[PDB]
């Protein structure tokens, strides 16, 4: 089974450079063209360029002339994308795509899983976990929404559960957003008014990078 | 560059519906060799793009026969004969005829459901955060449909934008709704100089803004 395996998530400060890898197994990159594609958070696909690993021929999109450098190492069956003079605009997922044979045989087209680049000068920082309890009381047989705000951490991921995974219905956990080099995430849970505060509701936050675990009970104000 | 123009931006469908997605190239994409290198891709959440169609109308190996493509030299159409649940995601056209190769801006294929009002909940800063010198006000806007929504914050009646951080979820697999979180972050110092904090949402389901508010001093 063919496989294009991309390197792991990268975190690099602005003004530096990063080199991402795309390693083939089950086929030879000399026999195909490699393409790279960028995708910023909540945006569409953007083409970067192609490289012929056999000949060393390269075509770049004009925008990435200067920014990107595509290379390949046929002996390790690996293609590389270097991104230089980094800024927050380079924060994105980068995909490699091996393709060829469109003329001479059955078209071959395989994609890597993507590599995330986060441009930030932040050091590993544990989260602050804040309980969100309602400002006013609930009416009879109504729904009450509780929340958990997870602020000031780096890098991703943090995890959030409710009652150690026993409260799963009525939960919404929102993707983290980076601003000023640190992440914020939030999670809500909506439960019948008869169940809170009569029963305990706790948000559970883990941050593997900092070895942090925080369990915060949601208590009425 | 050859610019690829997709339409529509969003395509709400029921399962079993026919779906048509179009792409117009700004210039001809018939290569001098005679081939028209027009491709269609589907990208599902958290996944790499998957090739569906190449050279306008050639179905890629493994692609279901419900997918078909046609086109002239500048106008192209992807058709799904009867949409299946696995087809939901974002579709892109792509041309490889002229460097730089270029993608269309994408079309979101989503499930049409009945209109659903946002469930809006506002939260003052926690005592724990205030102890740390911060003051975030959080507003959840949950389980709404359609996805088009606009959130505005007011402090003592005046619009506030500095310090607002929004996040949201894609269409829910069980109920086909969307949700959103909006967090206004202030210093504790600034929080304590104002009284009323308001989250306002505009959505199809209400003719006026949907409002939740509190006053700091209770
Ligand atoms: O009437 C029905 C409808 O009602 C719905 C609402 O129900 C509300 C009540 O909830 C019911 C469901 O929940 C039942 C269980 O309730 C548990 C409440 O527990 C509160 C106390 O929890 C304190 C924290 O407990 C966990 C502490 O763990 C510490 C060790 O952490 C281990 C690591 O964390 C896991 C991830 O790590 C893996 C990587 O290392
Ligand atoms: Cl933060
Ligand atoms: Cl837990
Ligand atoms: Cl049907
Ligand atoms: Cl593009
Ligand atoms: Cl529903
Ligand atoms: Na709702």
């Amino acid at each position: 089974e063919v496989q294009l395996q991309q390197s792991g998530a990268e975190i690099v400060r602005s003004g530096a450079s990063v080199k991402l890898s795309c390693a083939a197994s089950g086929f030879n990159i000399k026999d195909y063209y490699m393409h790279w594609v960028k995708q910023r958070p909540e945006q569409g696909l953007e083409w970067i360029g192609w490289i012929d690993p056999e000949n060393g021929d390269i075509a770049y999109a004009p925008k990435f002339q200067g920014k990107a450098t595509m290379t390949a190492d046929t002996s390790s069956n690996t293609a590389y994308l270097q991104l230089s003079r980094l800024t927050s605009e380079d924060t994105a997922v980068y995909f490699c795509n091996g393709r060829g044979g469109m003329i001479t045989t059955d078209f071959f087209d395989y994609w890597g899983q993507g590599t995330t680049l986060t441009v930030s000068s932040a050091k590993t920082t544990p989260p602050s976990v804040y309980p969100l309890a309602p400002g006013s009381a609930a009416q009879t047989n109504s729904m009450v929404t509780l929340g958990c705000l997870v602020k000031g951490y780096f890098p991703e991921p943090v995890t959030v559960t409710w009652n150690s995974g026993s409260l799963s219905s009525g939960v919404h956990t929102f993707p983290a957003v980076l601003q000023s080099d640190l992440y914020t995430l939030s999670s809500s849970v909506t439960v019948p008014s008869s169940t809170w505060p009569s029963e305990t509701v706790t948000c559970n936050v883990a941050h593997p990078a900092s070895s942090t675990k925080v369990d915060k009970k949601i208590v009425p104000r | 560059d050859v610019l690829m123009t997709q339409t529509p931006l969003s395509l709400p469908v029921s399962l079993g519906d026919q779906a048509s997605i179009s792409c117009r190239s700004s210039q001809s994409i018939v290569h001098s060799n005679g081939n028209t290198y027009l491709e269609w891709y589907l990208q599902k959440p958290g996944q790499s793009p998957k090739l569906l169609i190449y050279k306008v109308s050639n179905r890629f190996s493994g692609v279901p026969d419900r997918f078909s493509g046609s086109g002239s030299g500048t106008d192209f159409t992807l058709k799904i004969s009867r949409v299946e649940a696995e087809d939901l995601g974002v579709y892109y056209c792509f041309q490889g005829s002229h460097v730089p190769w270029t993608f269309g801006g994408g079309t979101k294929l989503e499930i049409k459901r009945a209109d659903a009002a946002p469930t809006v909940s506002i939260f003052p800063p926690s005592s724990e955060q205030l102890t740390s010198g911060g003051a975030s006000v959080v507003c959840f806007l949950n389980n709404f449909y359609p996805k088009d929504i606009n959130v505005k914050w007011k402090i003592d009646g005046s619009e506030r934008q500095n310090g607002v951080l929004n996040s949201w979820t894609d269409q829910d697999s069980k109920d086909s709704t969307y949700s959103m979180s909006s967090t206004l972050t202030l210093t504790k110092d600034e929080y304590e100089r104002h009284n009323s904090y308001t989250c306002e949402a505009t959505h199809k389901t209400s003719t006026s803004p949907i409002v939740k508010s509190f006053n700091r001093n209770e």
